[PDB]
């Protein structure tokens, strides 16, 4: 049924690590990342 | 929660202690803190200075190195208060207005000695004290004020002074404040606080004055197209800043007002938030 | 309640360590807050204006301009301390008399540099800096001060 779709969606999520080191600086904290992605849509023909 | 109890004598009078119950949100100042007090530190008696009663400078000048509490409630035979110092999370802080101009929300709350009219204030006969309330205005009218009193006492001298009174004029002073004209000091005559509390203050803020605008004078003589002449310097310098330091404006609290009326006129309680 | 922590060199020697626990309720003054922090901003020579120790005046600027800070209890480690210029709830708040004058109730306090004889102050030789304790005078000293070193200024 691909006739009705009009630009479905997908989408993942990931997180990555982090390392304590603690010097004269600013201290870290954990951070995730989010996205989302669209699909595209083509055709195909032959002649008979 | 820091709070001071004021002893309540012995032997009360039933009009004394009865009255002393109507001023239950009014503001007291305290010379050092404690949690246990007398009534002398709270009475005028405590608070003149060299003998003779205090002026408005000594007035002005205490309210700054004294500290400040409010009254909450009163007993038959006991007497507590709130502090407004360190840290003290007051819960439920209300206080009464003491004076004749109305208070509105996001009003901020600062102190002066009573000058309009005459203090009212308990007076205890029986034992020979009495106490006095300190009044409250916001904030953008307390530099109006001051400056027109003393511009009304130096008009007096000036009128006294001259051979000839230059009194054409635009009539009386009035000061407006939520639409309301207070129209203080009608008559001429009744100098009640002329020369008897703001005598010494008008007489220091026009010296530094006439100091002030005649010292560039007499420095830079370009302005206009034996002597020391420094020591008249840091004397100026000195006197400037302490009569500045003095006549501050400093907010002690501010009226937040929920689910109450916005606008409180002389008399009436409100509830205010620790600045 | 804010507190900026300082940044201790290692190393240190246990005479030096010692003389730096005796400073317990002394002010100090930081360029940029933040909660970590290094030992430079508080040592005299993050004071230099163009390339040499800084002169009174210079000093009286750099008050006005920088932070402050109290010191409180010091570790052998790390040295605490909170801040006192923006708004924040400090209970038991102490600080040390550093003035030759007496002070009773009811005093404001100010800052000013030394201006009176040499100004005692740590020295850290191994780490090759020196840290300077501003002076707290009451208001009128204040201003009776101000206005005579103006004076000598204008002479």
């Amino acid at each position: 049924e691909l006739a009705y779709v009009r630009d479905g969606v997908i989408q993942f999520e990931v997180q990555q690590p982090m390392i304590a080191r603690d010097g004269p600086h600013p201290v870290d904290q954990p951070v995730h990342n989010y996205m989302v992605k669209r699909i595209h849509k083509r055709s195909l023909s032959a002649a008979f | 929660p820091f709070e001071i109890e004021v002893l309540l004598p012995g032997e009360l009078s039933p009009a004394e202690t009865s009255a002393l119950q109507k001023c239950e949100g009014k503001i007291i100042t305290f010379s050092t803190l404690r949690h246990r007090a007398s009534l002398v530190d709270i009475a005028l008696s405590s608070y003149y200075i060299n003998g003779a009663p205090p002026d408005t400078l000594s007035l002005l000048e205490a309210y700054r190195m004294r500290f400040a509490a409010v009254i909450t409630r009163v007993i038959p035979g006991k007497l507590l208060a709130h502090a407004i110092g360190v840290g003290t999370p007051t819960p439920g802080l209300f206080i009464q207005n003491t004076s004749p101009v109305d208070l509105c929300n996001g009003d901020y709350i600062c102190l002066l000695p009573p000058v309009f009219g005459s203090a009212d204030s308990i007076r205890l006969d029986s034992v020979g004290l009495e106490i006095v309330f300190p009044l409250t205005i916001p904030q953008t009218l307390m530099r109006e004020i001051i400056a027109k009193v003393v511009a009304r006492a130096v008009e007096r001298t000036a009128a006294g002074a001259q051979i000839l009174p230059h009194e054409v004029l635009r009539g009386a002073d009035v000061i407006c404040y939520n639409g309301r004209r207070y129209e203080l000091e009608t008559n001429l005559q009744h100098r009640d606080g002329s020369d008897a509390a703001i005598r010494t203050l008008v007489l220091n803020l026009m010296f530094s004055i006439n100091e002030g605008c005649l010292l560039l004078l007499a420095l830079i003589p370009t302005l206009l197209v034996r002597f020391p002449i420094y020591e008249t310097i840091s004397s100026w310098i000195s006197t400037s800043s302490r009569l500045g330091d003095t006549l501050g404006t400093r907010a002690i609290l501010r009226v937040c007002v929920f689910d109450g009326p916005s606008t409180v006129h002389p008399g009436d309680r409100t509830a205010v938030i620790q600045v």
